[PDB]
């Protein structure tokens, strides 16, 4: 014994709900190891960069 | 008067909603908080008012942070406005001579003023952000760049948007320099939904206060538009490194 | 009924709470090293 | 973490390749009890 | 010209170079540094300077505000 619209957003929220856990999924399949690889280059090319620089 | 009986309104329906006449309402009570929290649906409290609209700017939406974001560093006379196409950079390049055309005639095909690309960036889910400036060619043989606030407020006109979009353009904005004056403005209100004490220790806990402003993060949507944000970077500084072996490459040898 | 659906929720937001700021946290870190 | 000396030695050799005033001829790498020496016998000039 | 007054004539046929205190010639010039404003158009404020001394304006304070709201319709 409800009115008929509060039974259509609890219907509303029960989709809301697995839509915000698609995307907290979708989130937690990033990788950060792109921009890590990113640091580990602009090491490497400071050093040949100094290499050349100093020859 | 409006914002404070939506206040009164909220309240009412968060606390002691009077729609059922029983039990039922502490019960509607809960229902309307876990609504509010989640950011979305309807805090019923009455049958002679409107319900209450939950969306994830109101306060009670748990699903917020503030993250940092570079402000623009180029100036008014560069002219630099930018154009997000439902496009791909290849299909941009490769049109780029007729969009010149094409965004020359939305300036009304004016024999005084030149369309240049100075840049295009890929974006995240098949589009691309050009960076475009108009030069001015005066009466005395001089020419000018025009301002990127005077060349996007021609374009924010409605008859011009309309063809911008019809061009395959999603978003236009400046890539402008903010005053002191508008930076100092920007800050001084907590935006939608954001909390006060949230917003001031936000100023506080931001590392470079002449390159970086505090932005909400407003449910896991924007997140995961940062995230493509970051992911496309990420990209950009690897092809820019690919660039910088081969100048090394070519130094050494 | 309605309340079983509530208290659910309740857990199921108890979670996604912690995850939002956990990921958000994370993307200020990556936004940081990004710049 | 594993960023060992020869980031260092590139520096070291730097170093002394802008002070070098170019020789006719290139210089010996010293072995240890050299060096041990080199510093000694360099000291004994300092010190006076 | 030096001096930043009078007329320079020079023709029968033209009228004479007015000589102003701004003619390149006129020798009493310097530059001396002045504080830039540090209020923003949004903070609103209009400076309204006044024949009057300040405990005029201050003792006519409220009637002045009436006439500025008149002077705003």
């Amino acid at each position: 014994n409800l009115p008929p619209v509060i039974c259509q957003d609890v219907e509303n929220l029960q989709k809301f709900v697995k839509e915000q856990k698609q995307v907290q999924e979708e989130i937690s399949r990033m990788s950060s190891k792109a921009m890590l690889k990113v640091q580990e280059d602009i090491k490497a090319l400071k050093q040949l960069l100094s290499l050349a620089a100093n020859g | 008067p409006t914002q404070s009986n939506q206040l009164i309104n909220t309240a009412s329906a968060l606390s002691a909603p009077t729609l059922l006449g029983d039990e039922r309402d502490a019960i509607l009570a809960k229902w309307n908080q876990l609504q509010a929290f989640w950011g979305t649906g309807k805090g019923y409290f009455n049958n002679n008012i409107p319900p209450v609209e939950f969306t994830q700017e109101n306060p009670f939406c748990r699903f917020k942070a503030v993250g940092y974001s570079c402000m623009p560093s180029n100036k008014d006379e560069d002219g630099l406005v930018v154009l997000v196409f439902n496009k791909k950079e290849t299909e941009i390049r490769s049109q780029q001579q007729q969009l010149v055309e094409s965004l020359h005639k939305v300036l009304g095909g004016n024999q005084t003023l030149t369309v240049n690309v100075e840049g295009t960036k890929t974006l995240p889910d098949d589009q691309t952000e050009v960076v475009i400036y108009v030069v001015e060619r005066s009466p005395n043989g001089t020419s000018r760049r025009v301002p990127a606030t005077t060349l996007y407020a021609h374009f924010e006109q409605a008859n011009i948007k309309t063809q911008l979009q019809q061009l395959g353009v999603t978003l236009s904005m400046t890539r402008t320099e903010l005053s002191p004056a508008q930076i100092k403005q920007l800050l001084q209100n907590p935006p939608a939904g954001v909390d006060p004490i949230i917003w001031e220790q936000a100023k506080v806990d931001n590392p470079d206060s002449e390159k970086l402003i505090p932005v909400p993060m407003v449910g896991f949507k924007e997140l995961l538009r940062r995230l493509k944000v970051q992911d496309q970077m990420t990209k950009q500084h690897q092809t820019r490194l690919d660039i910088i072996s081969e100048d090394i490459s070519e130094l050494q040898k | 009924q309605l309340e079983s659906l509530i208290n659910k929720w309740s857990l199921e937001l108890e979670d996604q709470e912690r995850h939002f700021l956990q990921q958000a946290t994370q993307v200020n870190a990556w936004d940081r090293t990004l710049i | 973490d594993t960023e060992g000396f020869g980031e260092l030695l590139q520096q070291a050799e730097q170093l002394a390749a802008e002070t070098e005033g170019i020789s006719e001829l290139p210089h010996v790498e010293r072995n240890l009890q050299e060096i041990q020496q080199a510093g000694e016998r360099l000291r004994s000039r300092t010190l006076t």
